[PDB]
DNA sequence: GGGCTAATGACGGCGAATACCC
DNA sequence: GGGTATTCGCCGTGTACCTCTCCTAGCCC
RNA sequence: CGGAGAGGUA
């Protein structure tokens, strides 16, 4: 039980209790880093494995190597909030010990010299916060999981090659995790043909030809072999029974001497299972059924040993005598079928045009890299790297082991690079699947795909840059001194450091944390993308990949996916799911030892899934496991089937696992469409967090889960009683059995307090706590942004009446009460964030200042003599932020300016106004200035006062700590002196730190004065020291970009108020534009006289799919009629014991229903306090699939007192009557969208144009024209819309003369035009001209 | 319909006023993301077709009122299959005669 | 690379050919409006009619200079809106949808002033621009000659646009709201209030329903 | 400091250049 | 012989908006 | 207002 859970009491009308509790909603970030980062004692995934594969360095010549010893990651110079708050990366140095070892020269391997740099600095990597997100420029980036075919084996299928002749093809794909694709491909003559990469084909057997094997060793190690024997008249034959299958009968199959199968006869089973029975080891065939089959191998003479016959070429009756007369009696010929292993691998080698070793390797060179004339040594290197080199092939330990998954081995390891017998099982089974005895591979299956969190992202790039500065090292070590050289001398920083900034920083799967509620933080971070490099391409299409999958169950959300042209590529993981050791994702699955499903979990893999049967969450369990039904829905293959209660082998742990957090938020999902769900789910991450947050009355239970697991959440690091309360500020008192050896005294939790998350949107954490209220290790200390009581308060529940009233909510629209804008609730606060960057100009530095060049003193009134607008000033679009000035280069002024400055009286200056201005179209407050100043710069009065500022905090912090640690000190220092004689009176008397001044008789006491003593003044340089370290965290400067002096971020919070047109979307999916704020009255009423704070299209419903909202109504008017309930309850003031049966009433109500009972709360003060929390309506958990029944809803509907049917007759307080039948009320919960109309307003005139072009676009302080695109052209096409276009592409749009004469024409009080010239007609006749490619004009 | 087309052998057994059982909610979301990602293809597949179309006949406009050709084009009530699909009215409507159509006898 | 366009030659109409005097904003349904009318915010009238308020002002006396008349129109006095008012009374501007795949796709309106910060469609053609109040964003384009509001007046006016011009039949038709009152009026039952007495005309049967 | 200064997990279509049984 | 029948490149990729980064650097003078 | 990449929207 949680204290912060017996503040507020959610219902649950969940029927089975939760088996597995939900696990941390990050861990696949958490635990990607940590096996990246941490040390190893054996080559894995991590930095060990990436220097155990790229060193040791050899150099060309002096056996000089650079041997890695170990590493350590360095601790950070600045920890997470302060690396945000200055705008740096959070990144912990790498530094590894590295031996120079040269050897003897020259002489058997033997060392001479051996020097040891020790920790060398090579780079800084960046590190993972606990949350889960790295910040690299100040801002916190995810970096998503990437979905990837796992390196190995894949047998897909080549459709669409006809060639008027149909028939599937078939293809075999090797990809390794580093180096070259293999490609086994088949073409429409049974032909093998390999692919390097996407090099052009090659026939099969000519990487066998470059692998050392002759004509005889390919056709021995493929194809079977069939017995000729040299006897009888027209030769025999050794009869294969099982050779049969496919062949037709072509020759007199005979048995015990009598023919059983004549010629041109199909050959049957019966066949077989006659020649089977007949056990007939030799059969008499004609001598033509001889010539029709392949010798396997060269035949020569016995004599002199000449060629007669060879392999790869047919066998004919001239060779027959000759080998016959030559003298032979076994002959190894060639299997072949039609259906079975056919005669695939000989017309390749008779398409080969290469018979050995060096011609194969010099045509491989040649289409490697075409021209460069070839040499048989280069044709080797190259051949033997790509393909047996551990630095240009490796598979990894996943690669080799889905590799011999793939080939059926026993073997779950082997080498990283090919090998021969790896090749030739690939054509080996490759000839299978053509056969038919293998199947072709999913290529969307989750057992075929991998993920690639960010750990195994940062070593690949890691390794990159390791294998750049090996190149380094390599060049230098042989180009320079053999001899006795430092290690740190040759190894550059830049290479290493600049590939992993790269990757974290503009990586295509580096994106900005969506930060705007605790769902889009936890969303980002467990997305799966499957784009990104070694993956899908956003242009796919894809239909094949787009689609759900099977195995696409409970490892990553079929309803969370972007409605944008790339659904079905991103994801959203499972709530349950988690990365394998491997990179496969697993799902947890209870275990069924016989019919009893056991609480034990297994995180099934997608492969390991698919042989047993999966029962479903549903079917509840009575008695200790087993299924209330006899005959349970379970999937096999991804297909639901009835199957036995004896016959399942794994179930699912709960029924929120197969959706996404996102997903499992939606109440009632079960009673909405998957599209329409769908919907809701990717609105619910868009929705900005309101003013105050407030608990939905209808929720699911992950509200907490996502509250508390996502960053955004105070949690206790270590438990105690509350100190200190403040809105900044948490000081706990550790409890004393929680304490490290010594003292450690609080703990403080500095409260993030309006700060522009990513969206520019405010985030803030809001003390939930008082003071003296104990709490425990995971509890919410504050409520985050979103969050009310550790629940996600995504958006407000509001009173909702379904009927569409007189059309101002026509598609989706939505009724707005002049209440909802009355009660300030879905309002917002906006922070935007302005970056002023004073640079060092050639022409000279630019300065941060109040002195504007010829300025009004109205702007620079809410600016400091340090240049920056006080934090608390109103400001506007047009003002002054930053004063930033720019040195002049030149001060030249034309005639017209001198003409101006003397009408107008300006002024002239040698430095130009570059400042900061607010754009024009936004306002707010200044809440947050941000100075960033590097060493060599000289501070100014306000980065010394947010330094000030800084200290004091730190200060404060460390002071509170010293005042715990004096306290002990001077208490024992009393205890001690109080023996020894009495003393306690004088040390009353006298300030508690001049006890130090008092002496004491010698004893053992006398000596523990002094040691206390000592113990005081140490504690006092520990304290001095520590804020020491402090100052010089705060006052150093930070890293800025070459060329810079100063950057200042300017914060700007706009409080904005919905209004008609903002998109304010509920969680089912339904959506809606505000239609208009009506005045209260206009709002319908119900009998007891409450109007209605929103009214939603009824016609909604019929369509879209989406009566869940509906069931959120209903369920919703219980809710609140149980808070109304007890609310009338408070208002009397009634015993205690009343709201005490009340309270337990209500969550009692329910069938099967886990939620258990009180009083194990307190008798009155966690009753009063629940009482209080539930006079705004009751909370209600509803589980996706497992959530409240019609019945149930009903029940609460009674308990209420309210219409049990869930509708009342309203009256409309428009006109004031009642309508025909009631209308169906009830509280529902509403999100606001980040979709405002606010910010999708925009219009012009007249303003900025591109210096290429006289097209209107530009910034923001007035955006271009709206573009109207060649679709709308062709629109006025089709009316007689012909001017219009001349008017709206010449004259409003390219001729700049056409504008100003249009505009001039305007204003003088007359619509008129001139034709004109448009200018981008003239751009692209000018850069046709650029090319030699003439245009000229037909002049009239 | 699941992947590749076929229907399900067990329908959805439910609806949306009872609960829809996790499997059943699954099945349906399959034939969801197929529709929704077809409305996406074809979006762009649809604007590229008529992207050409737009090209290929930005030349044609109406230039005189008549031109005094007697041939034209001959119009039934389209029976494909074995039932008639279209009236005649309907593609007769709005033409103009290229001869004087008689009686039938 | 950027002689090639896709698609289409960049600079001439895609991508992207933006123009003046146009705008973009969410839509919001009015069901006051008449059908040659579209609701439009009052800010955006003031922006985007700008070159026009200048005229009038200075052609009224109120204005004595382009300067006089920026600061007129910044200050957003009740004198502009007036001259907004005379400005926008007759003057017409086209609604338009991003995704346009027909000539109804785009149309021409009366622009109704309206307090609020987003622009009102005509509940019947939004079928018409294939558009649904979920979140969906319209543009507006001001017509500025004479020649262009005579023929938006003419053809692209929504009055005069009631028939597709792909198959015939009307594309303005009461979707769902409007259909469900009308459904609902012309029901009728076998008892109820009023039944089997006699009435001279739809008088005074408004006069007992209401 | 600086003035030169240097891949496929796309897919479908299609024209050009050879490729291959009868 | 000739007509497929491949193999070799070229090419096409809805619409429009919002937000966000992130921007030739190596180097021998 | 020179150009890429990402998300969301319709």
């Amino acid at each position: 039980y949680s204290y912060t859970e017996k503040k507020r009491i959610r219902k649950d009308f969940g029927k089975r209790p939760q088996v597995l509790d939900v696990p941390y909603l990050l861990s696949i970030q958490l635990d990607s880093f940590q096996k990246f980062i941490e040390q190893d004692p054996e080559g894995q995934y991590g930095l060990e494995a990436a220097f155990r594969s790229v060193f040791p360095i050899q150099s060309y010549s002096g056996n000089s190597e650079l041997q890695y010893v170990s590493y350590r990651l360095g601790e950070p110079v600045f920890d997470v909030q302060e690396c945000q708050i200055r705008g740096v990366t959070y990144s912990a140095p790498l530094r590894v010990k590295l031996r120079l070892v040269i050897y003897e020269r020259e002489a058997p391997e033997g060392t001479v010299k051996d020097i040891k740099e020790q920790e060398v600095y090579m780079g800084e990597i960046p590190l993972m916060t606990d949350n889960g997100t790295f910040v690299i420029n100040g801002t916190e980036r995810v970096i998503v999981s990437q979905l990837h075919r796992s390196p190995g084996v894949f047998f897909d299928s080549d459709k669409g090659k006809t060639h008027s002749s149909g028939k599937v093809l078939y293809n075999a794909r090797i990809i390794p995790y580093r180096g070259s694709w293999l490609d086994f491909e088949f073409d429409p003559k049974d032909n093998l043909f390999v692919r390097i990469d996407r090099r052009r084909k090659l026939p099969a057997t000519i990487i066998l030809r470059a692998l050392n094997y002759t004509t005889e060793q390919i056709l021995d190690l493929f194809f079977e072999k069939v017995i000729f024997e040299i006897r009888d008249n027209k030769l025999q034959m050794e009869l294969v029974p099982e050779r049969l299958r496919g062949e037709t009968a072509s020759f007199d199959i005979e048995a015990n001497g009598k023919v059983y199968v004549e010629k041109g006869r199909r050959i049957t089973a019966r066949h077989i299972r006659q020649l089977e029975k007949d056990d007939v080891k030799l059969i008499e065939v004609p001598v033509e059924y001889i010539a029709g089959k392949v010798v396997a191998k060269d035949y020569i003479d016995e004599s002199t040993g000449e060629l007669i016959c060879a392999a790869n070429m047919e066998l004919s009756l001239d060779l027959l005598a000759k080998l016959s007369q030559s003298g032979h009696k076994r002959i190894e010929t060639l299997f072949t079928n039609d259906l079975d292993h056919g005669p695939y691998i000989s017309e390749t080698l008779r398409v080969d045009p290469t018979n050995d070793r060096l011609s194969a390797l010099v045509e491989i060179y040649r289409m490697m890299r075409p021209g460069e004339p070839p040499t048989r040594e280069a044709a080797e290197s190259l051949f033997e790297n790509l393909f047996f080199s551990e630095d240009r092939y490796d598979l990894s330990a996943v690669g080799r082991m889905k590799f011999n998954r793939s080939l059926l081995r026993e073997e779950i390891e082997g080498s990283g690079i090919l090998s021969k017998d790896d090749i030739i099982d690939v054509m080996k089974k490759l000839i299978d699947i053509r056969n038919g005895k293998g199947e072709v591979d999913d290529i969307d299956h989750l057992g075929n795909r991998r993920i690639r969190s960010v750990g195994e992202m940062a070593e690949n790039q890691f390794r990159v840059g390791l294998v750049r500065v090996e190149r380094a090292v390599k060049e230098r070590l042989s180009l320079g001194d053999l001899d006795t050289l430092m290690p740190q001398d040759m190894i550059n920083a830049k290479p290493i450091s600049a590939a992993v900034k790269e990757f974290f920083g503009s990586s295509q799967l580096s994106q900005f944390m969506d930060q705007n509620n605790p769902l889009s933080e936890i969303t980002h971070k467990r997305r799966i993308s499957a784009l990104g490099p070694g993956g899908l391409t956003r242009e796919r299409a894809g239909f094949e990949v787009r689609d759900v999958h099977p195995t696409h169950y409970g490892r990553v959300c079929p309803i969370e996916t972007p409605e944008g042209p790339n659904i079905g590529l991103i994801n959203s993981l499972s709530v349950y799911a988690q990365t394998n050791e491997y990179g496969f994702l697993e799902t947890p699955y209870r275990k069924v030892t016989d019919g009893v499903v056991t609480d034990e979990i297994h995180y099934l893999s997608a492969i390991e899934e698919g042989n047993y049967v999966i029962a479903q969450a549903n079917s509840n369990l009575d008695e200790e496991g087993h299924f209330v039904e006899d005959l349970v829905t379970c999937r096999s293959k991804g297909e639901s089937s009835l199957f036995s209660r004896d016959q399942v082998d794994y179930m699912d742990v709960s029924t929120q696992q197969v959706v996404s957090v996102g997903a499992s938020l939606i109440p009632f999902l079960e009673h909405d469409d998957a599209n329409r769900a769908l919907m809701g789910a990717n609105m619910q991450r868009q929705a900005v967090p309101t003013l105050r947050a407030d608990k939905p009355l209808v929720g699911t239970g992950m509200e907490r889960a996502v509250a508390v697991d996502s960053g955004v959440t105070a949690v206790a690091k270590r438990g105690g009683v509350v100190q200190y309360v403040d809105a900044s500020r948490i000081v706990i008192k550790v409890n004393e059995d929680e304490m490290y050896p010594g003292e450690a005294g609080i703990d403080i939790y500095n409260l993030t307090k309006y700060t522009r998350s990513n969206q520019n949107t405010c985030i803030n954490q809001m003390p939930c706590v008082s003071l003296g209220e104990p709490v425990e290790r995971g509890d919410v200390l504050a409520d985050g942004p979103s969050t009310d009581l550790g629940e996600l308060a995504l958006g407000q529940n509001m009173r909702v009446a379904f009927m569409p009233w007189n059309g101002y909510n026509f598609e989706d629209s939505i009724l707005v009460s002049e209440r909802v804008v009355q009660e300030d609730r879905f309002t917002t606060i906006h922070i935007q964030e302005l970056a002023c960057v004073s640079r060092d100009t050639k022409l000279g530095p630019e300065e941060i200042t109040a002195d504007i060049p010829n300025v009004g003193e109205a702007a620079l009134s809410k600016l400091d003599e340090s240049g920056i607008v006080y934090i608390g000033a109103e400001v506007t679009g047009g003002d002054i932020l930053v004063g930033k000035v720019t040195p002049k280069g030149e001060t030249q002024l034309t005639p017209e300016e001198k003409l101006l400055r003397a009408i107008f009286g300006e002024k002239a200056s040698d430095v130009k106004d570059s400042s900061l201005r607010v754009p024009n179209g936004v306002s707010g407050t200044v809440i947050d200035v941000q100075v960033f100043t590097r060493d060599g710069v000289e501070k100014d009065k306000r980065a010394l006062e947010i330094e000030e500022m800084q200290l004091k905090q730190a200060k404060k912090d460390l002071s509170e700590e010293l005042q715990i640690l004096e306290a002990g000190l001077f208490s024992r220092i009393r205890a001690v002196l109080v023996a020894g004689g009495v003393e306690a009176e004088k040390l009353d008397k006298l300030p508690r730190d001049r006890w130090l001044e008092l002496g004491l008789t010698d004893e053992e006491k006398q000596n523990q004065l002094e040691q206390l003593a000592e113990q005081y003044d140490e504690l006092k340089h520990e304290f001095e020291k520590k804020l020491e370290a402090k100052r010089r965290k705060i006052t150093q400067g930070d890293d800025l970009a070459p060329g810079v002096l100063k950057i200042v971020k300017v914060y700007l919070a706009v409080k904005r108020r919905i209004q008609p047109g903002d998109k304010m979307a509920g969680r089912h999916g339904n959506k809606g534009v505000i239609s208009k704020i009506n005045p209260i009255e206009d709002m319908p009423y119900d009998e007891n006289g409450t109007p209605v704070d929103i009214v939603l299209n009824p016609l909604g419903v019929p369509s879209r799919m989406n009566i869940g909202q509906i069931l959120e109504t209903h369920l919703g008017m219980a809710a609140k009629g149980i808070g109304d309930k007890i609310n009338a309850m408070l208002k009397q003031q009634q015993e205690v014991a009343k709201l005490r049966e009340f309270i337990q009433r209500a969550y009692d109500l329910g069938a099967d229903v886990r939620q258990k009972v009180d009083l194990s709360t307190f008798s009155d003060e966690e009753v009063m306090r629940l009482a209080e929390n539930l006079r705004k309506g009751m909370p209600i958990a509803t589980p996706v699939f497992d959530g409240a029944k019609e019945a149930e809803i009903k029940e609460l509907l009674k308990l209420g007192d309210l219409p049990t049917s869930g509708q009342i007759r309203l009256y409309d307080g428009r006109t004031g009557e009642q309508f025909e039948r009631p209308v169906t009320v009830g509280y529902m919960y509403m999100l606001k969208l980040n979709h405002l109309v606010d910010d999708k307003m925009h219009a012009r005139s007249t303003g900025s144009y591109s210096l290429v072009t006289q097209q209107p676009l530009g910034g923001k302080a007035q955006f271009g024209g709206q573009r109207f695109g060649e679709m709308e052209v062709w629109a006025l096409e089709a009316y007689g819309a012909a001017y219009t276009l001349q008017e709206m592409l010449t004259v409003k749009s390219d001729d700049v003369n056409g504008r100003t004469k249009m505009y001039k024409n305007i204003v003088d009080g007359n619509h008129q035009m001139e034709p004109g010239m448009p200018e981008s007609f003239n751009v692209l006749l000018k850069e046709i001209r650029s090319l030699g490619i003439n245009i000229e004009l037909e002049d009239e | 319909a699941k992947p590749d087309g076929s229907i399900i052998e067990t329908p959805i057994t439910a609806n949306f006023r009872e609960g829809l059982n996790v499997l059943q909610y699954f099945i349906s979301t399959h034939g969801a993301r197929k529709g929704l990602a077809d409305t996406a293809l074809k979006t762009a597949n649809s604007g590229y077709l008529t992207r050409r179309l737009v090209d290929v006949a930005q030349d044609l406009v109406v230039t005189e009122d008549d031109c005094g050709t007697h041939e034209g084009i001959m119009m039934t009530p389209v029976i494909e299959g074995g039932d008639v699909k279209e009236p005649l009215r309907d593609r007769v409507l709005g033409r103009v005669t290229a001869e004087d159509v008689l009686k039938p006898g | 690379d950027m002689i090639k366009g896709k698609q289409g030659r960049f600079r001439q109409n895609l991508l992207g050919k933006r123009v003046d005097y146009s705008g973009r904003s969410v839509i919001t349904v009015g069901p006051y409006l008449r059908l040659h009318q579209c609701g439009l915010p009052k800010k955006m009238a003031l922006e985007l009619f700008k070159p026009f308020i200048y005229g009038k002002l200075e052609l009224r006396g109120l204005a004595t200079t382009i300067k006089a008349a920026k600061k007129m129109v910044e200050r957003e006095e009740a004198v502009v809106w007036d001259i907004l008012d005379e400005v926008i009374r007759e003057h017409p501007v086209l609604l338009n949808r991003a995704p346009t795949l027909h000539r109804l796709g785009i149309q021409a309106f009366e622009p109704v002033l309206i307090e609020g910060k987003a622009i009102q469609l005509h509940p019947l053609v939004c079928a018409a621009y294939n558009a649904d109040f979920d979140g969906d964003q319209m543009a507006v384009h001001v017509p500025l000659t004479l020649e262009a509001q005579l023929e938006a007046r003419a053809l692209m006016m929504s009055t005069n646009n009631i028939l597709s011009p792909a198959n015939g039949e009307p594309i303005i038709v009461p979707s769902q709201d409007v259909v469900l009152g009308l459904y609902y009026m012309t029901r009728d039952c076998v008892n109820a209030k009023g039944e089997g007495m006699v009435l001279t005309g739809p008088k005074e049967a408004e006069r007992l329903y209401r």
